[PDB]
């Protein structure tokens, strides 16, 4: 399933994903694909911070979905 | 300083089926920093005292916002900016004076806390 | 004006608004034409989530403009 992750840049990354897919998984899809360390990456669905062991279908993400990645220590 | 960031007067509203439905219920809408850092949007039934809803919000997740075609003028939305998500309330103050002051305050200590 | 409307499945959809619209109204032209209910829209702009009573011109939205769509119905 497609998902949207939005960044605070503006810029939104698109995920192929399963909802079996641990929080950890994202994370290492998400630097795979832009390069950001899991250990940056805060991330926010429907105003719940997700957790590493947890699987997407544990928080009813379902296809078409957006989450918000957050960094850790953002600049300016 | 104090327990609460924010507290005001306010009903909550629930939805049943495909009806948003005000609960009659004095409340009261309040935010907390937890020992954690982490900021807890609340909802607490005065009568009882039970906190119904409690909600940790990030930076960005949500607006607190009038709903102004509500004659009562007293209806507000959190709405969360990702995600249909909303929550209404509606303000129980007696004096409608503070309604924009306190929805001011949600706004800076959910969007922008220390 | 023209404005872009980006969803998360990768598809843009192009709508003639006025600056002078309502969000409430923008959200029926998209229902218009791409079918979806005003209910499970979310249009972000910005990174503000945009409000049904305020116009375009409230947010400064100018002319080919993009804002993002999340459906995501219910609330997790």
């Amino acid at each position: 399933m497609q998902i949207f992750v939005k960044t605070l840049t503006g810029k939104t990354i698109t995920l192929e994903v399963e909802p079996s897919d641990t929080i950890e998984n994202v994370k290492a899809k998400i630097q795979d694909k832009e390069g950001i360390p899991p250990d940056q990456q805060r991330l926010i669905f429907a105003g719940k911070q997700l957790e590493d062991g947890r699987t997407l279908s544990d928080y009813n993400i379902q296809k078409e979905s957006t989450l918000h990645l957050v960094l850790r220590l953002r600049g300016g | 300083s104090n327990k609460y960031l924010v507290e005001f007067r306010a009903g909550k509203m629930s939805l049943k089926g495909t009806t948003v439905t005000p609960d009659k219920r004095k409340g009261l809408v309040y935010i907390q920093q937890t020992d954690d850092s982490l900021i807890h949007f609340c909802w607490k039934d005065r009568t009882s005292g039970n906190v119904e809803d409690d909600l940790i919000i990030f930076p960005d997740d949500c607006e607190f916002k009038r709903v102004p075609q509500c004659p009562s003028g007293r209806v507000y939305v959190l709405k969360f900016k990702a995600g249909s998500k909303r929550l209404f309330f509606w303000m129980q103050e007696p004096k409608t004076d503070q309604d924009e002051e306190h929805c001011r305050k949600v706004n800076e200590y959910l969007n922008n806390p220390p």
